[PDB]
């Protein structure tokens, strides 16, 4: 995960990649595990987490299969 | 707006301002702009510090050329600021590079010097913003807790100390530059780099020439600290940003498509009336027996062309920062040089490559659109030509490399269990310039478990050089997106 | 009779009655966001307490009624405290033991305090006791004779709530050092009530096997009975998928582990029984009464009811607007006919 900048290596299963290399054992969908992420903070560098940082990242997103597209990136788009 | 001013007017309001004059924080560390940008845009985010945007500018612009780094200090690091895609980050040893780059790149610790106190409040920031933390992956292994005060903090404070800011860019940058780089994907370029002072800023225009054509974009910029330049340019709806490094009178750094900044290019750029230098060569390869065009990028290099045995050819043209050379090696494969304008050129002649590698050979690639507001993620590869070198060789660090092949490229499933879900089959599709662009986000409830288009892919690239047995792969992981990003991942 | 207690996000605690597998009764918390996460049910399954916004506060809850009969909250102006996953209710339901991962808040930087367990008096929901407990604790669970208060963290921690002291650690860690490669252990998940077990599975590997070979990497089973007082560490198959969290049978005679397949142990065999594959990612699980029904939660906003034994779905209660459970612990309950 050296390789992958940005990323992250704290494999719970882990974001980008699994800790077994691949992509199938992380949440399916990935939205499944997306507010597992998110409200505990477990990857705070690639999920926004309300645990403390973004606590209204999620709002109005409840059914996250159907609302997905309502979570923000917190990054304004930039470099 | 300047500095000092939202200092007392909104940082003040927090933070302390000693008899001494330094400010509490604010003067315990040094960072890059990136880096205190950051730290600002925390402290309107979570600690509801208003700032307008004026302001905000303002002290990220102070605090960058009061407080920043110099050039030396961020070497080997230089690849976080400009979002280049093809990195490795990495820590001094395994347990700092465990406990500070699994969440972040490493590479945002190793751009900041603080005081061994301040170093500590910063881990006490991160174990008090994210309580959980210590509860994660090579975290709950261990005391985490007890080991950043014991070993973590004392190495942060001994590695990085505060030392001294140095004196920020003092001089007059306008003028035209001459520069030269190349755009992965795309190819080489040559081209122009026009300055023009303008307040504390520049206007700016940098013109880039592909053999298939030239463009122009125009912004403005500026330099932070003793020589961070960051620029932003258009033309039409296309916006790219600058993130050069300025030492000597010469540009040298990476810019990038605004909206994407895996694409983007490489590139150094001089005066344009300066003596004689060569700022690159494009190809930098010459096929044996085969006359070939070469573009020698760079100043004052005018038509004295003295070339080696192996070599014949002429000059076709000069000036404007680039001199057209038309040459033909009849030697033996291996590394030519020969002088233009006094100046050293280094070429390579051989016939075919004895091997190709893939750049890079394991990155990603995100989901996106499919109506959210988070883009795809796309990712660029090259292949690259290489010879065995003097050795015998077959790969190791000895070698010669040829530069960017032209080739046939596809994707497949990396193992069986990706070929069984069909990844290469929804995951998404790569063009023939070697560009994988991802699939749609969310859910694809044709799927198993209506799990992400997402895969583990493998990419091949098949370049058609004689001699011919010549092919490559690449791990390509077509994961998900990322919710949160900043200036230095 | 059982009843499954449900956060939905951001502020509700669903109660559905397994039975006639539908939703009982909402109830709709004030500053609770983003999402409840650790609730429990006073005996009697009438009264219910769960910790909220952002884990930092706490209600005190009718189930019936559905009104918020009190609050608790755990931050002050200079110290914010979280706590995170620990939350239990002693099983006479006098008092509730709070975990507290604090930081003092000073004008410009932050100063990280000793965690600690925070005793308060259920009926009046007032703070009478707090000492400095170990770091990194998940869950707090009480012996079921009220005597002791379980932590699990780097190791199991035996509290004595009474002196508010760390009176016995019982190895995880380092356990069978000699043979397994230190134990990994993710467990977030409150769900023991209905066998009086805390269970979570670890993952370890052989120490005398190539760590290239993957027949090296075995899974176990943690269990803390919280009646007899022991802790169960044994290796029950060799590691080829991952599960989130587990729950054994009012017997004791099974476990099942879930996440993205859902698997049954004997625990008298220490073997898998069987496995089958979920439509989605699951994390939570528990088992009713009658032990006959694995129910699986958490990730997305469905409970799914599961055979104990064919480990054939049963069918499924939707919590209202598909409203997403994420990592809350699910509880189930009863009540007197
Ligand atoms: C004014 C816009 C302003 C600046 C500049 C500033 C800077 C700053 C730094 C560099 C730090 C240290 C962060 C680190 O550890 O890397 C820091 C920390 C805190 N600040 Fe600040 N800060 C500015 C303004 C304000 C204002 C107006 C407040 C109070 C509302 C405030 C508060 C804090 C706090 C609290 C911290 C410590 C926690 C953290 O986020 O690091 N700041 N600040
Ligand atoms: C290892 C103990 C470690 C170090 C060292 C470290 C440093 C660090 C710095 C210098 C910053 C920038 C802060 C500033 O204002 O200048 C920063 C920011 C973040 N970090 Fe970090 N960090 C270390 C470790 C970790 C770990 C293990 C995590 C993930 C749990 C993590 C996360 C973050 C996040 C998120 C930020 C951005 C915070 C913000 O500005 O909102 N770090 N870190
Ligand atoms: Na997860």
């Amino acid at each position: 995960m050296n390789a992958l900048v940005g990323c992250t290596t704290s494999f719970d299963p882990g974001w980008e990649v699994d800790a077994f290399g691949a992509v199938s054992n992380l949440c399916q969908p990935m939205e499944a595990d997306l507010y597992g992420c998110a409200d505990p903070c477990w990857w705070p560098a690639q999920v926004a987490d309300t645990l403390n940082t973004y606590p209204n990242w999620s709002a109005g997103a409840d059914d996250v299969m159907q609302d997905w597209r309502k979570l923000q990136s917190v990054f304004p788009e930039t470099k | 707006v300047t500095g000092e001013e939202v200092l007392q007017n909104a940082c003040a309001a927090c933070h302390v301002q000693h008899e001494d004059g330094r400010w509490e924080r604010i003067d315990a560390a040094r960072k890059t702009p990136e880096g205190w940008d950051m730290t600002v845009t925390r402290m309107m985010r979570n600690h509801g510090v208003a700032l307008e945007p004026e302001e905000r500018a303002a002290i990220v612009r102070h605090l960058s050329d009061t407080r920043g780094l110099s050039l030396a200090e961020t070497e080997e690091r230089r690849y976080i600021l400009e979002r280049e895609p093809v990195a490795w980050d990495e820590g001094p040893d395994t347990s700092m590079t465990q406990t500070c780059g699994r969440c972040h790149s490493y590479a945002r610790v190793a751009l900041q010097r603080r005081t061994p106190e301040d170093w500590k409040h910063l881990v006490n920031f991160h174990l008090g913003q994210f309580p959980t933390l210590e509860y994660q992956a090579l975290a709950r292994d261990r005391d985490w807790w007890g080991i950043a005060q014991a070993e973590i903090i004392p190495f942060l404070a001994r590695t990085y100390p505060l030392g001294e800011a140095p004196d920020a860019y003092a001089d007059d940058a306008s003028g035209a530059y001459v520069l030269a780089g190349r755009q992965p994907g795309r190819g080489d370029y040559t081209g122009r780099l026009v300055l023009k002072k303008a307040g504390e800023d520049y206007e700016v225009t940098m013109t880039l020439d592909f053999a298939d054509g030239s463009r122009s974009f125009s912004g403005t910029g500026r330099i932070l600290g003793a020589g961070e330049w960051r620029a932003t340019l258009s033309d039409g709806t296309v916006t790219i940003r600058q993130i050069f490094a300025l030492q000597d009178g010469r540009f040298s750094g990476r810019w990038h498509d605004a909206d994407s900044d895996v694409i983007g290019g490489r590139l150094a750029a001089v005066k344009a009336d300066a003596a004689p230098q060569v700022l690159a060569v494009a190809p930098a390869r010459l096929k044996i027996g085969e006359e070939t065009q070469l573009r020698v990028a760079g100043t004052g290099l005018g038509s004295d062309l003295t070339l080696p045995e192996g070599v014949a050819g002429s000059v076709e043209s000069a000036g404007n920062g680039v001199t057209v050379l038309k040459l033909t090696a009849t030697g033996t494969p291996g590394p030519v040089s020969l002088e233009l304008g006094g100046q050293k050129v280094d070429l390579v002649a051989y016939d075919r490559p004895d091997r190709i590698s893939i750049v890079p050979d394991l990155t990603i690639a995100r989901i996106g659109g499919n109506g959210g507001p988070i883009p795809k993620v796309p990712a660029q590869f090259e292949a690259m030509g290489w010879l065995n070198g003097p050795d015998g060789q077959p790969g190791t660090g000895d070698d010669i490399a040829l530069g960017a092949f032209p080739a046939s490229w596809a994707t497949d499933n990396f193992d069986e269990e990706a070929e069984k879900m069909q990844d290469a089959k929804y995951a998404g599709s790569i063009d023939d310039t070697g560009l994988f662009t991802p699939a749609e986000a969310g859910p694809n409830p044709e799927r198993p478990m209506q799990t992400n288009n997402a895969g583990n892919l493998k990419v091949i690239a098949t370049v058609d050089a004689e001699g011919e047995p010549l092919s490559a792969e690449a791990h390509l992981y077509a994961t998900v997106q990322r919710f949160v990003d900043a200036p230095i991942r | 009779r059982d009843y499954i207690l449900a956060p939905a996000r951001p502020d509700k605690l669903v109660v559905i009655d397994t039975e006639k597998m539908a939703v009982d009764k909402v109830i709709t918390i004030a500053d609770a966001g983003p999402t409840p996460m650790v609730p429990m049910v006073a005996p009697g399954g009438r009264i219910a307490y769960a910790t909220v916004n952002k884990s930092e506060s706490l209600v005190k809850i009718d189930l019936v009624t559905g009104e918020t009969l009190g609050r608790i909250d755990l931050s002050t102006p200079e110290e914010r405290v979280k706590s995170l996953f620990g939350a239990a209710l002693s099983p006479d339901g006098k008092t509730l033991a709070i975990y507290e991962s604090p930081v003092r808040l000073e004008l410009t930087h932050f100063e990280v305090q000793p965690t600690r367990v925070a005793l308060y008096d259920a009926e009046t929901l007032s703070r009478r006791k707090a000492f400095e407990a170990p770091r990194q604790i998940t869950m707090l669970a009480w012996a079921r004779d009220g005597s002791k208060l379980y932590g699990l963290g780097r190791d199991l921690h035996v509290m004595d709530p009474e002196a508010g002291t760390l009176v016995e650690d019982k190895p995880i860690q380092s356990w069978e050092a000699e043979t397994y490669a230190q134990p990994d252990v993710l467990a977030v998940w409150n769900q023991h009530e209905s066998s009086g077990v805390m269970a979570t599975p670890f993952y370890t590997a052989r120490k005398d096997i190539d760590p290239a070979d993957p027949t090296a990497y075995r899974t176990g089973l943690l269990t803390m009975d919280l009646e007899t007082g022991e802790m169960a560490m044994r290796e029950v198959r060799i590691m080829d998928v991952f599960y989130f969290s587990t729950a054994v049978n009012p017997a004791k005679t099974r476990a099942f582990g879930a996440y993205n397949v859902l698997e049954s142990f004997d625990l008298e065999k220490n073997a898998s029984i069987k496995r089958v594959p979920l439509p989605h990612s699951y994390y939570s699980v528990n088992v009713s009464t009658d032990g006959s029904t694995v129910w699986l939660g958490g990730a997305l906003g469905d409970l799914a009811a599961y055979d104990a034994e064919t480990l054939e779905k049963k069918g499924q209660v939707d919590l209202p607007g598909n409203a997403s459970m994420s990592l809350a612990s699910v509880r189930l309950f009863t009540r007197d006919e």
